[PDB]
């Protein structure tokens, strides 16, 4: 189910969207900019804060711009809950974990981000 | 000087018949 | 295989480089050598440090190094939790196979 919260629906925060909209965007509008640099994507995102300020609420913008993205062009956003992916046995954690990367890895590409 | 309690992680297992 | 690192890329650890070099490249550089003053080759060699220091650097840098450096050679790289199984069995099987394999290139004279 699409979210349907877009960045205009984000109010107070004009510089954290902006930090984490290029972080995203950017190294895949101008590839070949970033490649004459030689400057890399980058492959990690922490958001933190006090609760109930916004978190989740840019993770489900984010969900929707790539929503809007692909169908210019739906799975290549994944969401995990946090100790959903936790198993019982002992090494059927680890396989998920290595399976999800695998296939995360699977679909990327140069110009569609994962 | 602290107490602990256990959780179990189970191992596979299967027979046949 | 991790092909394109070298010494070079590394830069402002310069000791533990020769430290490294001495460890693992001078006993299969010189075999007769040591032989000759009875010194044992060290086996075990343990990166150590606060994080994103360089350990895994140094350790595919070494690894190409002894590639280039000889006038063939196999590098393996196992994780921990990537041998565990979630079955009573290949938790050990995977190991042993994993070191006997290591111990079947050693014979065919590739260092592992
Ligand atoms: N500009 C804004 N800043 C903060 N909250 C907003 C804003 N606009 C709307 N909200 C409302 O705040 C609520 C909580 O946002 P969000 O779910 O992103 O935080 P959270 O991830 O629950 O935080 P935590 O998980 O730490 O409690 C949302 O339901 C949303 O309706
Ligand atoms: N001279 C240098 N020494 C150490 N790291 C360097 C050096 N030059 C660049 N780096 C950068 O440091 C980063 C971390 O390197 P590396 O992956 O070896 O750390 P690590 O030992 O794996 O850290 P951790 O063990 O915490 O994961 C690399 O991406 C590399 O680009
Ligand atoms: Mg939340
Ligand atoms: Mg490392």
């Amino acid at each position: 189910e699409v979210p349907d919260v877009s960045y205009a629906d984000i109010g107070g925060l004009s510089r954290q969207i902006e930090q984490i909209r290029d972080a995203v965007e950017l190294p895949f509008l101008h590839k070949e900019l970033y490649r004459e640099y030689s400057l890399r994507p980058p492959k990690g995102v922490l958001l933190y804060g006090p609760p109930g300020c916004g978190k989740t609420l840019i993770a489900k913008a984010v969900a929707n711009s790539l929503a809007k993205k692909m169908a210019e062009v739906k799975s290549y956003f994944l969401n995990i809950k946090g100790p959903e992916l936790l198993n019982k046995f002992v090494g059927e954690t680890e396989r998920h974990i290595r399976l999800i990367f695998q296939r995360a890895r699977e679909k990327a590409s140069e110009g569609t981000p994962v | 000087g602290s107490m602990a309690q256990e959780q179990t992680k189970r191992g596979g297992g299967g027979g046949d018949d």
